[PDB]
RNA sequence: GUAGGGGAGCGUUCAGUCCGCGGAGAAGCCAUACCGGAAGGAGUGGUGGAGCCGACUGAAGUGCGGAUGCCGGCAUGAGUAACGAUAAAAGAAGUGAGAAUCUUCUUCGCCGUAAGGACAAGGGUUCCUGGGGAAGGGUCGUCCGCCCAGGGAAAGUCGG
RNA sequence: GCGAGAGCUAACUUCCGUAGCCGAGAGGGAAACAACCCAGACCAUCAGCUAAGGUCCCUAAAUGAUCGCUCAGUGGUUAA
RNA sequence: AAAGGUGAAAAGAACCCCGGGAGGGGAGUGAAAGAGAACCUGAAACCGUGGACUUACAAGCAGUCAUGGCACCUUAUGCG
């Protein structure tokens, strides 16, 4: 008995051009470019998952570098006098703190200068 | 209702202001570029303007204007003094294709495009 | 640039053979149905052959004879027309613009005395 | 000799290249005889007036 | 220039027609090999 | 984790068998933000018009982006190049639904040991009348060597 | 990279030996950069410490602290 | 060589409408004309009309990932 593709294909791509949308030209209509277009997505899938683990990271130390800084604290020495106290905090929450949480960075700060000293 | 074959049964489609220009022997793009000077203008203007284009694709392009006029007062018992094009477009017919020699041997495959015409005359009020 | 003419897309014994059958029927028909160029190709060089014409003496006639071959015409601008044409100075002729047509779409026009 | 497009081209640019085809509207007027429409400086089609009569009717 | 194919009744038939195709062994072979094949045109004689 | 060996499975058809659906609507197709670890598979809505899902088992022409792969369709180049000899055309008149192109008229231009005429070879109704205009015509066509129908070809001395 | 041969103590050179690496290795660093320095990615996280390598701005992190040098932009390409 | 399919049955569309026509818009038949003779489904490339959000100091394997804007609300008001 003989298989034809009948359907098979046509489900396939349609599964890619259905991922495939949004994408500039070809990418978003012709098959082989779509797909294709996905392998390389893929790798920036993946890495960026990390890496936005990374850039989130960095930007919540731009922001209490900044918080430290307000006053005249340099962002090592606070974290640093915030790890000399031990005070345990997240950096995230730092970050959360210093920019939306005035007085409250005002104290945190106070505290690690002291704890270096 | 219920069944789509009672939907069937029940209404009938009409339309209203539609005429078809089909398997017209001119090349979609040409035939576009009368056609985009009637789209949304005052139904006459169309006859008027269709008159002075100087392009071939003016007259079978008029055809179509009074056609569906013609099919909006009638068969639509539409407001002639009051009529206008609601829409207007082309598509592409079957092309008719023919061989032509060339240098040599070589041959050519030279596609005489056909048109579908296509205007959709409506009411045109503001309030 | 100051040149001055046609060239009308033929040769130059062209250019000729053409203004002056041209010529021969606007004499011979008081109006013509032609290209709105070839009509303000015409228009001048009729009008200069009035002025040959509007003369009387037997060399005007001849004068005449060498552009407007045919003797009936030649006869008709000589004692018919170029008379009635005394009095006036100029613009024996004049220019009318109608329109397109089919095959060439191009503007068209009736030149008339 | 001989050169041909490295790559064929795309929807994109080719609409944009068509962006000046776009025919021009014949500016027409009304003509203050036979009423049916003019172009200026040519004879009403209709009638045939350009002042009084011309081509005919 | 000048080609190929310049016609002549007399030669078509008396090269390939069917006197001269019967003519022959490999004739008769070409004739019948053409017949199973179904040809409506057997034979320069049948045009 | 490459060549490679191993493990478990997803989907396609045909088949045996059971659960079973279907004109109050099958398959196929179309949309989507649900589910599964993945091959995949469900819900509902629109299409369609007469067939089909599911489980278990069996057998395979059983899963394609590539092969300057094969068939077909449609894109680019492009409204570009070209319209096939630089012998040349004008105005009037007519016809038609529509005319630069078809039909009259009057001229002009070109061939004239030809670009005239008569045969042969080849072609096969292309000839004539009346009609047609899809396509063939390198544009247009009311026209044609294209389409339709009807007619036309006559030998004792020519030729065999 | 270390050992030698052929070379011209030439080669992104070639022919052996030997370690690691790429091949079949992503991740950070060396601007960029198969081989180099750190390091071997089973998924998830808007969580923390470090390595090589860094901390004036681009660009995360001391325009740090003290004892000095060079003033040539050396740094940021060679010799008798 | 490529060539297949109206409907259950021709009941194959009298008749009015724009056009020389082609083609279409009714009507009328049928269950359906979302079957009308280029007559079963009608995928995709490919060409268009409309609409949303956008785009004329910008450097690009066209993605990814983060955030803001705007829009929408039938596995759908939140992980959207
Ligand atoms: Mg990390
Ligand atoms: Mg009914
Ligand atoms: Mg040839
Ligand atoms: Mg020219
Ligand atoms: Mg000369
Ligand atoms: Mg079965
Ligand atoms: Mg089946
Ligand atoms: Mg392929
Ligand atoms: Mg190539
Ligand atoms: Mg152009
Ligand atoms: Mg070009
Ligand atoms: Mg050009
Ligand atoms: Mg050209
Ligand atoms: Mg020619
Ligand atoms: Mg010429
Ligand atoms: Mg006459
Ligand atoms: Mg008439
Ligand atoms: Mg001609
Ligand atoms: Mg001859
Ligand atoms: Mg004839
Ligand atoms: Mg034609
Ligand atoms: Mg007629
Ligand atoms: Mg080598
Ligand atoms: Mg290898
Ligand atoms: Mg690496
Ligand atoms: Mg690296
Ligand atoms: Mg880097
Ligand atoms: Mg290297
Ligand atoms: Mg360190
Ligand atoms: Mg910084
Ligand atoms: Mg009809
Ligand atoms: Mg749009
Ligand atoms: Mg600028
Ligand atoms: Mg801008």
């Amino acid at each position: 008995p003989r298989a034809k593709t009948g359907i098979v294909r046509r489900r396939r791509h349609k599964k890619v051009l259905k991922r495939a949308k949004g994408f500039w030209g070809s990418r978003s209509k012709q098959y082989r470019n779509a797909f294709q277009t996905l392998l390389n997505a893929a790798t920036y899938e993946y890495r960026d998952r990390r890496n936005k683990k990374r850039d989130f990271r960095r930007l919540w130390i731009q922001r209490i570098n900044a918080g430290a800084r307000l006053h005249g604290m340099n962002y090592s020495t606070f974290i640093n006098g915030l790890k000399r106290a031990n005070i345990d905090l997240n950096r995230k929450v730092l970050a959360d703190i210093a920019a939306r949480e005035p007085e409250a960075f005002k104290a945190l700060v106070d505290a690690s200068r002291n704890a270096r000293q | 209702f219920r069944n789509k074959k009672q939907r069937k049964q029940q209404v009938k489609l009409r339309k209203p202001g539609f005429a078809v220009a089909k398997y017209v022997r001119m090349s979609p793009r040409k035939v576009r570029l009368v056609v985009d000077v009637i789209r949304g203008k005052s139904v006459q203007d169309a006859e008027d303007l269709l008159r002075f284009i100087p392009r071939s694709a003016s007259e079978p392009v008029a055809k179509v204007l009074n056609s569906a006029k013609a099919n909006a007062l009638h068969n639509d018992e539409m407001l002639e003094d009051r009529l206008f094009v609601k829409e207007a477009y082309v598509d592409a017919g079957p092309t008719l294709k023919r061989l032509i020699p060339r240098a040599r041997g070589s041959a050519n495959i030279i596609k005489k495009r056909t048109s579908h015409i296509t205007i959709i005359v409506a009411e045109k009020g503001n309030k | 640039h100051g040149k001055a003419g046609r060239k009308l897309n033929r040769n130059s014994s062209a250019r000729v053979a053409l203004a002056r059958a041209q010529a021969t029927a606007l004499l011979r028909e008081g109006r013509i149905q032609t290209t709105l160029t070839k009509a303000k190709e015409l228009r001048p060089f009729v009008e200069q052959l009035i002025t040959t014409a509007k003369g009387g003496d037997l060399h005007s006639r001849r004068l005449v004879a060498q552009d407007i071959h045919d003797k009936d015409v030649v006869r008709k601008v000589m004692d018919e027309v170029a008379p009635k044409y005394a009095e006036r100075p100029g613009g024996y002729t004049r220019i009318l613009r109608v329109g397109t047509r089919r095959g060439d779409g191009v503007t068209m026009a009736l030149i008339e005395l | 000799k001989h050169p041909v497009p490295k790559k064929k081209t795309s929807k994109s640019k080719r609409d944009m290249r068509r962006s000046h085809h776009a025919l021009t509207a014949p500016n027409l007027t009304e003509c203050p005889q036979c009423h049916g429409k003019k172009l200026s400086h040519h004879i009403c089609p209709n009638c045939g007036y350009y002042d009084g009569r011309q081509v005919l009717a | 220039m000048k080609r190929t194919y310049q016609p002549n009744n007399r030669k078509r038939a008396k090269t390939h027609g069917f006197r001269a195709r019967m003519k022959t062994k490999s004739g008769r072979n070409i004739l019948a090999r053409r017949r199973a094949k179904g040809r409506h045109q057997l034979t320069v004689s049948d045009e």
